[PDB]
């Protein structure tokens, strides 16, 4: 990524019936790959732009 | 093989199952596997 | 959070949205409605105890 000068960022999109296992997917994944999960709700009433950012 | 006709049985009777409810009728059934293979038709809407 | 029981009632079921009541969320949904005839005999038993059946 560095070297092409693209961001190195990624997103990923999850889209489905309700209980088709979407949630309980991340955190399985969230596990296998060590890492943590930060919730973030987006129609909240404190969230600003800068906030945001 | 129980396995297979556990699923072949629930493709049968609904068309659109999901595995929340498959879980949720596994809960039903705790250490039974006979029980779950046999009341498929509980699962028809 | 894990162990946790969660009790839910509402008068008229159709109005719930079928997300908020799924194989995971709800796990067993029950209908209470008018009565029967064993329940009046229950209840007239419970009530008026001594009474012949
Ligand atoms: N593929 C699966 N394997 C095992 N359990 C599953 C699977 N899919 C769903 N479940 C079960 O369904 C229940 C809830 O699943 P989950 O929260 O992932 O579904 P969802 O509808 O995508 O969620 P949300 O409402 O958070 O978007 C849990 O009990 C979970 O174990
Ligand atoms: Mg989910």
């Amino acid at each position: 990524y560095i070297d092409r000068g693209i961001p190195y960022r990624r997103g990923y999109l999850l889209y489905g019936p309700p209980g088709c296992g979407k949630s309980s997917f991340i955190t399985a994944l969230a596990g296998e790959l060590e890492h943590s999960i930060c919730l973030l709700s987006l129609t909240d009433s404190s969230l600003s732009d800068d906030r945001l950012n | 093989s129980l396995a297979e006709n556990f699923a072949e049985h629930v493709l049968k009777a609904t068309s659109e199952i999901s595995p929340a409810q498959v879980q949720g009728y596994f809960m039903l059934y705790k250490n039974d596997p006979m029980g779950a293979v046999h009341n498929i038709e509980s699962l028809r809407p | 959070t894990e162990a946790r029981i969660v009790f839910m009632t509402t008068n008229y079921i159709d109005r719930l949205d079928p997300a908020l009541i799924r194989p995971g969320r709800v796990d067993l949904k029950e209908y209470v409605g008018y009565c029967s005839h064993w329940q009046l005999t229950q209840m007239f038993q419970r009530f008026y105890p001594g009474q012949a059946p």
